[PDB]
Order: structure tokens, then sequence, then C-alpha cells
RNA sequence: CGAUGUUGGAUCAGGACACCCAAAUGGUGCAACCGCUAUUAAAGGUUCGUUUGUUCAACGAUUAAAGUCCUACGUGAUCUGAG
């Protein structure tokens, strides 16, 4: 067997599309790399389970723990955020942590996983057993030769209505058992909002390959310096 | 408030906008020089630039084939794109097409016309706006500065 | 964000908050000057035909960063003296309520789980 | 004589267009680099600080926004204001401008010569600087006058100070009365006919006229506004970037007029500041790369512990 | 609403002849160096382009007769040759379009 | 009367002071607290609901206070038509 190498770049390092002087992105990028020297932010995707240790002043112990599945990742630059989902005592709790908040002591990934979707916001309307995670679960270490294995797990759903109309093509959700909860009639009606030309409009795509190469050199130079 | 909107409202909506540019792009590939309204030609320039970029990827790349399948509504132009247009453009990166303002159409609507074409087409050249020759009085005076500047520096 | 005429959920063991009724416990009035209340803001409830004050512990509208968000509007029953009528709270409560100890000492004394 | 319209690129040949661009570009660098010695080219005398004195502001460019955290755990938003090219242009005597305070003129970022007026180009030629984009007038007391042509940097403001910001806000065009003034609209479904966002009654029956102060639909947004009491958190030296708390009026990549705050609380807060401005040559020492306020959590600082 | 009184011709003349409503003159008219006709500075010459368009239609009309089918398109480059000319070595391997008229001056061979 | 369109709401409010609140003050059967009464001041403010077409009124919750009145009992070439 062989072990091919691939690069992982955090999503917040990808500058947003728009009209901002690139000098602003360099200023944020320098501060982000300085913060990463002290706080070790590991590689984690949507669906991976993370434990985050924050510092709250009003607790008996100044540290505070929270373990849950990462529903989504969003934001760019110094204000990157991620949302953790966990259910305790039958109560669903969601917290939107900040990656670069100086009140975070450490970030640990107890299970590195990638799922069929890119934003797991459909767990609010899913069954409770898909959101409950053991608080004191032991960390799991994987070899680099696994390439972040994808967890193909279809999810049951509560009866309608839901938080959002997941049947619509605009969400592109394939990790949900639609056959069990929906009939053929509702599937055809949800297709009336389908827009087939969006995937073929070649001016709407963001080509950031050139930008990523430039910022990789800056990251590599920071480690060497 | 249309701040930051780079696209234009054409036809009967966002879907009709693509189809209008789909027919124009098909005509541009087959004939290599077409004339239409200036607003519609300006939008067509962006797609004609990137369509060649998909052509350079190759005949085997599936994404390029599916992308060329949708835009080339006539099915005898896909072999032409991957075997004539793409091989011709290998040197330049973005200098694929030219846009010039044709005078107003001699009709009631009096629309603003434009001509869009591909480089190196097998057609008579357009009357491009030619710059002044270097022998002109103003150019000769400025060339005196350059000769003196290059003599010392 | 809890405002007038919102169905709420009671998270302490009380005779009034546990006995089933044919009308859900709705909100009557929020004592904030703005017509909408946030976490740790007093509220008046209409439970089983009578009016009881309550304290909101968790809502569903997102708030500031690093603040927990729950899946149900959770309130705790309260009296005019500020002493809760319940005995213990099993549903987790945000840790930010410990900031106010002068008036929430009794409410936080019975809480079990903090997030 | 119906002379035809012309532009700089009309009569230039293809072999001289690159040459002219090089010609003007080399002039700008020579002119800008020849002004980098304010204290070596016979500057005006410098007076010590006095109560009630006002300093000279700058003209900066708004880059964007960043989040910033303090040592107490709170989160603040700072706007990156970059000073690109700032030079004092002309000095007006006290009795010729207002009669109370002198006026100092400050220019904006460098622009092309080929698209400015004849008088504007001629004015800068005598001074020896490339044309500027925006020009603003600053009210400065006689004890803080600066010789025209003296460059200014972002170090003119030291972290900890409160500054004002004046710039044209975002223009939203011809907007209706609901968006412009915030009037409530009519209901949407209870029988209303062709009335959902209209102002409604605009006056009373008796007066038989419309008062001059009446609110009506019209232009919204493209006007000059000022923000007061913005605290300066961090100053960057090499890139000349100023961090200001809160949101400053104006869109991205616009020119912003920055001055010391005129609020009554923030009076005489310039004794511990450079006067009349920061001269890098006189100090003969290298400033830190970044200047931080005492309450700012630095990116290379240990994580917050509330122990 | 309905007008209250008839507008006098004195008022109408002021409105109908205001400088905004008058036709503005054009100062960007120039003579074409090649044909001597009139054109604007930023617009291609109407006479010269019409000269090209007529020739382009003739070339395209000849191509149509060389591909009878509606879905027949060449897979190679195209070169147009006039009377008194023969294909070059670099022009081999390409479809040939023959025109009886002499090669036009503006068209340039490579 | 060869037409001055008529209650209530919705929108927008202009004004008066015989002031409901906010500020200053005299008197008291004013110790303090809570009140009663009088002088001065109109820049700003004067809530959300159940029943009734309702203005009005009753009732629930609250507020520093939920003022009185004029303006074709403002405002249908801006809307509503329950009466
Ligand atoms: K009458
Ligand atoms: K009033
Ligand atoms: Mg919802
Ligand atoms: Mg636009
Ligand atoms: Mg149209
Ligand atoms: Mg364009
Ligand atoms: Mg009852
Ligand atoms: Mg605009
Ligand atoms: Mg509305
Ligand atoms: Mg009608
Ligand atoms: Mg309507
Ligand atoms: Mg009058
Ligand atoms: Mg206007
Ligand atoms: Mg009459
Ligand atoms: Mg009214
Ligand atoms: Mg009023
Ligand atoms: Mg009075
Ligand atoms: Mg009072
Ligand atoms: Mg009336
Ligand atoms: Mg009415
Ligand atoms: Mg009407
Ligand atoms: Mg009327
Ligand atoms: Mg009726
Ligand atoms: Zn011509």
């Amino acid at each position: 067997p062989q072990r091919p190498e691939t690069r992982f770049l955090s999503p917040e390092f990808i500058p947003p599309r728009g009209r901002t002087n690139p000098l602003k992105f360099q200023i944020e990028r320098k501060d982000m790399l300085e913060r990463r020297k002290i706080l070790h932010i590991p590689e984690f995707y949507v669906g991976s389970i993370l434990r985050v240790t924050t510092a709250d002043p009003y607790a008996s112990a100044k540290t505070s723990q929270f373990l849950g599945i990462c529903i989504q990742r969003s934001g760019s630059g110094l204000g990157a955020t991620f949302i953790l989902r966990n259910t305790i005592e039958g109560q669903g709790v969601e917290i939107c942590f900040e990656l670069y908040n100086p009140r975070i002591q450490e970030i640990q990934v107890v299970k590195l996983e990638k799922r069929l979707d890119n934003s797991l916001l459909y767990l609010r309307d899913a069954l409770p057993e898909y959101s409950t995670f053991d608080v004191n679960m032991k960390p799991i270490t994987q070899e680099f030769n696994q390439e972040v294995p994808v967890n193909q797990l279809k999810v049951k759903m509560k009866p309608k209505p839901w938080s959002k109309r997941w049947e619509r093509p605009k969400f592109n959700i394939k990790g949900i058992r639609f056959d069990l909860c929906l009939t053929e009639e509702q599937m055809r009606e949800a297709q009336k909002w389908s827009q087939p030309w969006l995937e073929f409009d070649m001016m709407r795509e963001y080509d950031t390959s050139k930008i990523e190469a430039a910022i990789w050199d800056e990251i590599e130079a920071s480690k060497n310096s | 408030i249309s701040h930051g909107r780079v696209f234009r409202r054409l036809g009967l909506g966002p879907e009709s906008r693509i189809h209008l540019l789909q027919n124009l792009l098909t005509g541009l590939v087959r004939h290599e020089r077409i004339e239409a309204s200036w607003a519609r030609v300006d939008e067509l320039r962006g797609y004609a630039e990137k369509l060649i970029d998909y052509g350079k990827l190759g005949d085997t790349n599936e994404r390029a084939m599916r992308m060329a399948d949708f835009w080339l509504t006539e099915k005898d132009l896909i072999p032409k794109l991957f075997q004539v247009l793409a091989p011709r453009f290998q040197g330049q990166n973005g200098g694929y097409t030219r846009m010039l303002q044709i005078p107003n159409r001699n009709e009631q609507d009096r629309a603003k016309m434009a001509v869009i074409e591909y480089k190196g087409n097998c057609l008579p050249p357009l009357p491009l706006p030619r710059r002044d020759s270097n022998l002109t009085l103003l150019n000769q005076l400025l060339q005196g500065l350059r000769q003196d500047q290059e003599a010392s520096s | 964000a809890i405002q007038k005429m919102t169905r709420v959920r009671v998270v302490d063991n009380s005779a009034l908050g546990t006995t089933p009724y044919h009308r859900p416990p709705r909100c009557i009035h929020v004592y904030n000057k703005t017509g909408v209340g946030k976490v740790g803001d007093r509220i008046l409830l209409a439970i089983r035909g009578q009016k009881k004050k309550a304290l909101i512990v968790g809502h569903r509208m997102p708030g500031p960063r690093m603040t927990p968000r729950f899946d149900s509007n959770n309130v705790v029953l309260l009296e005019d003296n500020g002493n809760p009528v319940g005995t213990r709270i099993k549903t987790p409560i945000p840790s930010s309520l410990r900031q106010r100890e002068g008036e929430f000492s009794k409410v936080l004394a019975i809480a079990q789980n903090f997030v | 004589h119906g002379k035809s319209v012309t532009w700089w690129d009309e009569h230039l040949s293809e072999e001289n267009v690159p040459f002219v661009k090089q010609l003007v570009s080399d002039e700008n660098k020579a002119q800008l680099a020849s002004k980098l010695c304010p204290l070596k080219d016979e500057p005006w005398p410098i007076h010590p600080w006095e109560p009630g004195s006002s300093r000279v502001g700058l003209i900066a460019l708004k880059l964007g926004m960043m989040p910033l955290w303090t040592k107490d755990g709170q989160k603040h938003v700072v706007t990156l204001l970059q000073v690109q090219d700032c030079h004092v242009l002309k000095y007006t005597p006290k009795e010729n401008h207002n009669g109370r305070m002198a006026a100092l003129t400050v220019g904006g970022k460098t622009v092309s010569h080929f698209h400015k007026s004849a008088s504007i180009l001629e004015f800068y030629q005598e001074l020896g600087l490339p044309p500027k984009q925006k020009v603003k007038i600053f009210n400065v007391t006689e004890n803080a006058v600066i010789k025209p042509g003296t460059p200014l940097y972002a170090a003119h403001f030291r972290p900890g100070q409160y500054v004002d910001v004046t710039a044209k806000t975002i223009g939203k065009g011809f907007q209706g009365v609901m968006r412009r003034w915030g009037f409530k609209g009519q209901p949407a479904t209870h029988g209303q006919t062709k009335t959902h966002r209209r102002p409604g009654a605009i006056s009373t029956g008796d007066v038989a006229r419309v008062w001059p102060g009446t609110k009506m639909p019209g232009q919204l947004g493209n006007i000059d506004r000022t923000a007061f009491g913005l605290k300066v958190w961090r100053i960057n030296t090499k890139h000349n970037i100023i961090y200001v708390n809160g949101s400053v009026p104006g869109h991205k990549n616009c020119l912003v007029k920055i001055k010391d705050s005129k609020l009554p609380a923030y009076k005489d807060f310039c004794k511990n500041l450079p006067f009349p401005t920061y001269f890098p040559d006189g100090d003969e020492e290298a400033l830190p790369e970044d200047l931080y306020d005492e309450n700012v959590c630095q990116p290379g600082a240990p994580s917050i512990t509330f122990t | 609403a309905a007008p209250k009184n008839r507008r006098s011709i004195e008022v109408n003349r002021c409105r109908r002849r205001n400088p905004q409503k008058l036709i503005k003159v054009k100062n960007n008219i120039d003579v074409c160096p090649e044909c001597g006709h009139l054109k604007q500075k930023h617009i291609l010459c109407g006479y010269c382009y019409e000269k090209v368009r007529k020739e382009t239609a003739e070339i395209r009309r000849q191509m149509g007769k060389q591909e009878g089918g509606p879905f027949r398109a060449p897979t190679t480059e195209t070169v147009v040759l006039y009377s008194g000319e023969t294909p070059s070595e670099q022009d081999q391997g390409k479809r040939i379009i023959e025109r009886e008229r002499k090669r036009p001056s503006w068209f340039t061979q490579n």
C-alpha cells in the first residue's frame, strides 16, 4: 500500500468574493497564524465530534467543557465560527463557538469524520438519538492513510412540519430518508423549484485556486520563521 | 439598490437569460462572428471567454463535456470546439475575443449594436481603429525624449 | 426571544407546571420595556386559569456568541418574593445566569445542570 | 471654432503609450520620495503644546472590519483605516479663513494626471506632488501649523485616543418614505387597495398647504456625516493602518476624514501625543511594528484565564 | 385629476424650448481615413463595415454549398482562397473556399 | 342643493396650555414616607390586550405618565365601509 499526501486548508482562510483590498486579508491572515501558534486548532470537518474547553468566570472550576457534533462551519478570517450540537437530559443545546476567541483553552477532536452533507442543520428535526452523544467518550485516533473516511448514515425524520423545507433542491440534502417520511406526490411538487441552469452558469463559480497557492506560502513561511 | 450586481436582467427572467445567451453563444461558435445588441453582446463576452477555458481542459474531462453539452445546443459543434477552437488557442490566456461597437441598426428600434468574434477567424478583418503612426508630429516630439532618456540612463 | 402569547415549557417540579391542562401555558406580559424578553428576564404566565410570574432560562432565538441555544422555550415558575415554587430543575440552565446573584440566588441554588 | 473633443490617448502611437506611462510613473516616485525629510528641508518652527490647541487630521482609506477582543472577554469590532498618501497642501492664514483658527489643507490618495483639470494639475506642479483624489479643510490653531508638503503617517494617532470620522455615507438612491424616514405602512390584506407603503396624509385641511419641514420621498444616503467618540485601539506602523472602534460612515475603499474628537469629555487629550505631528526622522528610533492599547488581547498573548 | 385652466402659449413656449429639451450637438464626428465618409471616433465606420459584411456573406454562402447537410461542420481550420492563388504548405490539411473575384485589397493573405 | 361626500379606526401628524409625566417653588390640619393645594415652564413623551361598528364605558397586565381640546368634531383626488 501507499500513503499519498494531500493538503488541508481551513475554510476561513479562503477570502470571500467581493471588492476588498487584498491588504485587509493579509492583515487578518497574519493575526490568525500568530493565534494558531499558541492555540492548536486541529483539522475537523462537518459531522466530526469535538470537545471545546472555554474559560467561564462564574463556574466553580474556571474551565468549562462541551462535547457535541459540529453542525456547520461558517465565517471568514479572524471571526470564524462553528456550531456544536448535543442533547442532554432530552434537551437539545447548540452553541456557536468562535475559533479565535481568546477564551478558548484547547480544542480536541474525539472523532474525525465527514458526512454526506456540508451543513448538518437538519438534525433539529431529526430523531433525538441522532443528536445524543456521550459526554465522556474516549478519543479515537486514526491513521493518516484513511483520508478522513466518509460516514454514510441516513437519518430518520420527525413528522412535518420541519424547521426548513428540506425537500427543496436548493439545500441538496441526500443524508435524509425521504422515502419513509414523504410520498411521491410531495416529491414532485418540491421539484417545481428546481433550477437546472444554476449548475451550468459558468460565471457564478469562484475560482480561488490561484489565491490558495499564495496563502499556502505564507503559512509555510510562518512555521519556518 | 443594485450595488455589486454584475449580471443583467434580460428576457423573461433568470432562466430566459441563460437561454438567450445559449442561442447567441451557439451562433458565435459556428460562425465565429455575430452581431447583436450591445448589452447582450457584452454579457456574451464573459461566457465566450470561459467556454474556451473549458475547451482547453480536454475531450476526456467529463465536466467540460457536460458543460459544452448544455451551451452548444447544436450537437455538431462539440467536436469543432474540442478540435478547432481549443487547439487554436494555446498561447494567450484571456485574449480570445474582440468586441467593437457597430453603428446603430437601420430600423425603428435604433438599438446599440456590437460585433463579437473569435481571434484568427477565417473571415475578412474588421476595420479596427488604427492608432497614429510614429511619424506624426506629436509622436516625433515624444520620441525625442525617449532617445535622449535612453542615451543617458 | 419570548413575547406576548407564546407557548412555553416549565422545567421545575411543581403541582401547577406538571398537571395536564387543556390549554398550554401562554405568556401574558413581559416586564422588560421592550415587548420581547431574553434569557434571565422576568415574565408573567397564564397557567391553568391563574396568573403566575416566571423567569426565562432558555429560548430558541440565537443570541451572542458562546451562549447556548435550546430547542424549547424553558421558563421557571416564580413568586412575588422571588423564591421559586419548584424544588429542583433537571433541564440544563445557561451558566450566564450566575452573573446576577443578588436576585437569582434562590433560583440558581436549585439548578442541577449548567451549560 | 468647433474644436473636437480629445483625450490623452487619442494621438499617442502604440510605441509611445507605454513610454508616457513610464514617464509619469517615474516622476511620481521621485516626487514622493523627495518629501520624506520634513525636518531636513527647513521646516516651520515647532511650538510646545498649550491648552486648547488643535492638531491636524489625516485622510485615510477604509479597508474593512475585523473582530477584536479585550482583556475582560468582551468582543469589539474595529474598522481598518489605511493612510495611503497624505500630504498637507496649503496653509491659509487665520484672518483669511475664519478669523479664529487657521486652516490647513490635506489631500487624499494619488490619482492619475490625465483626468484632472488644468488648474488642479498646475497647482500641484508648483508644489511638486502628484494629484490627490479628495481634498479637505482642517481647522488648526496657530501653534500647530505645518509647512505644506510635509508627509503624514498613521502614527499621528496614538492608541488610546478618541477620534472622529467624516465621510460620505452609502447612497441608496431615490428611496420611498418608508425606507427613508421609517414611517409605518398600511396593512397588507385587510381590504387595502393600492396602498401599502405610501406616506398617507401629509398635512391638515385648514392650512391648505404643505409645511416646509414635511417628510417626503427623495434622495437618501449620499451626504456627509460624522461619527464622534470612536476610540483608537491599534495602530500599525509599516502599513499605516488605524483601527477605530465601531462603524465609520462610508462604503469600502472610500476616503475618510479623521480628526481628534471634539466632544467635551475628550478635551486637552493631546499633551501625551505628538505635536504638531509625528516626525519619524526626528526620533531616530524605530517604532514597534504594532501599537496596542493596554486593554487589547494581542494575537501572541496567552489565552484568557479568569482565575 | 383634471387641469384647472388652459396653459397660455407664453408658458408653453418656455417649456417646449428649454435647453434641456433641445437636441444637443455632437462634437465626436470624424472622417474615415480609408473611404472619406463620416463616422464617430468610438464607432466603426458604417461604410467600411458594410463593405466587409457583404464580403463575409458571400464567403459564408459558398461554405453552405460545400456542406449540404444542416448539421455538417468541419473538424479542421478553414482558409479562404481567391482567384489566381493556390494553397500554401502551412494551409494544407484545411478546407478550401474558392471565390472567383480577385482578392480584395483590405483582405490580407498570410 | 347645474353636489361643501357623511361615524369610527389605519398612515402622517400641525397647534393651544386651562399640564398627565419629566424640571424649579410657595402653603399645609407638611416630622419622614405617601398625599392634598397654588404659582412658573409646551423642547420631548403620553402602552399593549378581551367584548362592542363603535368614539364612550367596564375589565386584565403594565408604565415616569397612559392629559384636556382645536384643526371642515384634521386627514376617503392616501386606504378601510363593520355602522
Ligand atoms: K349642498
Ligand atoms: K405636545
Ligand atoms: Mg422557523
Ligand atoms: Mg450593475
Ligand atoms: Mg425587458
Ligand atoms: Mg460589462
Ligand atoms: Mg377561568
Ligand atoms: Mg446606489
Ligand atoms: Mg406592514
Ligand atoms: Mg377598487
Ligand atoms: Mg394590495
Ligand atoms: Mg393659507
Ligand atoms: Mg434625486
Ligand atoms: Mg360648480
Ligand atoms: Mg386618528
Ligand atoms: Mg403633535
Ligand atoms: Mg400655566
Ligand atoms: Mg412633575
Ligand atoms: Mg373628518
Ligand atoms: Mg373618514
Ligand atoms: Mg379612492
Ligand atoms: Mg381629501
Ligand atoms: Mg354594510
Ligand atoms: Zn470608412
